[PDB]
């Protein structure tokens, strides 16, 4: 949410199962990310992947 | 009710109406009637299903030797393929790069060497491109290829069993409770030399279970057989190999925390030089990472 | 003689009995007759031949922007096949887990900012597991995918060229016979910074020139737009996108050694803020390896 004269670009990073938090955007962009661009919309999701080894994750 | 969908018929009645609110499991017939052995164990001799899979070269690497490898389960390995499998997410296939001989450290074969053990695929870790796969993606699976080889002369005896037991647990070295540390069941190719049984052994930050016989984990040599394994004796043979599929509940683990076999490597009859006057001979240990597939991948999980 | 196996017919000989002893090579014809573009050069659109192949993702990896996308040379990224290889052995493909995208260090585009520029494969060498399968292997091709991206608003102003230069060979900074170092010309993700021209500018150790007009090599910019390009201007778009085969006289290069393309982004009209008061804006590149092979495999080349 802001002006339509404001622009971006986002990196969204999913780190899988057994990593560390990134602490940097290179380790970061190593797992699944997507580029969200401001003025799309069309690049606001990214889908969490099911990595996992059971096949059911306890919540 | 429900139903679902000396000889004695039944019908087939789920009185609560349901799977596994059901009754003990017994063998269904059609129609009226009017088992032995199970080769998958004993350990076949990987003709016993077929040989064009196999002179052995994985990779880019050779062994020359075949028809005395053992195929552990009867199974030959290969990729988790599909519907076995719970991501979607296609893996990765390293093939000849990360799939090959690998050969460790060799150990001196002593008189009063107890034994040697090695987890798998932590054995690997440092190895090539294998090793570095394990730590850039979540989870992985593979089949290895032991090939164990230990050479003495006609003057020399003693044998050796060689052995891969799934999900080979240690117990602590003794007393209290107290879980095995991470770093001592995770040695390394180096792997670890089996130093017991006395009441001396250390016991401090998790030690293993130093003794042979109980395998360690507290159940005797000689059913060690249970499992896949070959006898090196001296007077017959000096190598071994043998062929493991992966060997998991789930399809794919970690790998850097879940060891998911273990080669384990008993002197069981001691070395005795003949006239020669060599006291002690190598073993050396060649694993081949074989059909291994990996997926999630992430920043190096390497600390 | 020999021959071989306002319009003008000839009798094909050669007096010599070889080929390459003949003469200059016209364009024959087998009756009688009774161009003008290369659309190959120009950077088609990468639907100028097909869009089939591409919401860009590769292998995890995902970019949203793909008509503006330049193909460079008019030729898709593709594996070595076979017929033009030397080796017979069978190359590796990492594929999803080392052909991702690589998102680079951004970098300040200020008032007087001369350039940048990044040679590759080397800004990938300690990148994920592309980076590592540089120094387990002897050889290796890739084509790659660089996306540059930068963003200001309506009230900025400046252009860059984003430019990718196949064998880019850097002259010394000034002066004597220098090969300029192994070191300033694998500068690794950082890529370089121009910092010229200037005659207080360092000469030791064979550093590259710092004159972006002359593009460090001897050759003017604005003919720079004869190798694959894009030119961001901040009035019209944010971002670039070109896919460049892999360019080379053999097959597999070493990848340590030899840098087969450099990307270089040159502020081509400097960056002006507006009413607005943001004096620099961040430039990203992101690279994604694409249909890369590596061929023999060894010990990491690493130090």
């Amino acid at each position: 949410v802001c002006d339509a004269f404001s622009t971006g670009k986002f990196l969204v990073a999913y780190t899988p199962p057994g990593g560390k938090l990134p602490e940097d955007r290179k380790q970061a962009m190593l797992g699944v990310h997507i580029i969200w661009d401001l003025g799309l919309q069309s690049s606001c999701t990214i889908v969490v992947p099911w990595i996992s080894s059971g096949f059911y994750r306890r919540t | 009710g429900a139903q679902v969908s000396s000889v004695i018929k039944y019908f087939n009645i789920n009185y609560y109406k349901d799977s596994a609110s059901s009754g003990l499991s017994r063998q269904d017939f059609s129609q009226d009637p009017s088992t032995l052995t199970n080769p998958a164990l004993m350990s076949p001799s990987v003709e016993a299903c077929g040989y064009s899979d196999r002179q052995i070269t994985i990779g880019n690497s050779t062994i020359t030797t075949s028809l005395h490898t053992v195929l552990a389960y009867g199974e030959w390995p290969t990729y988790l393929s599909d519907i076995d499998a719970t991501s979607v997410d296609k893996p990765t296939h390293p093939e000849t790069s990360a799939d090959r001989f690998y050969t460790l450290d060799s150990v001196e074969w002593q008189v009063g060497s107890h034994g040697w053990w090695w987890k798998l695929p932590d054995a690997l870790k440092d190895m090539g491109v294998f090793g570095q796969n394990m730590y850039y993606h979540s989870m992985g699976r593979s089949g290895f290829i032991i090939h164990t080889q230990c050479n003495a002369t006609k003057f020399h005896s003693g044998a050796l069993i060689v052995a891969v037991i799934p999900e080979h647990q240690l117990a602590y070295v003794g007393g209290v409770k107290v879980n095995v540390g991470y770093d001592h069941t995770h040695p390394g190719q180096s792997g670890h030399q089996i130093r017991g049984p006395s009441q001396s052994n250390d016991r401090s930050g998790g030690k293993p279970d130093e003794d042979p016989l109980f395998n360690c984990n507290g159940t005797l040599l000689g059913n060690i057989t249970i499992f896949p394994h070959q006898i090196i004796n001296l007077r017959t043979n000096n190598s071994s190999t043998i062929v493991v599929p992966y060997i998991n509940c789930v399809p794919m683990d970690n790998m850097l925390k879940h060891n998911n076999l273990s080669l384990v490597i008993i002197p069981l009859v001691p070395l005795r030089p003949g006239s020669s006057g060599i006291n002690s001979v190598p073993i050396t240990v060649t694993i081949a990472p074989y059909k291994s597939e990996f997926s999630g991948a992430m920043e190096a999980q390497r600390q």
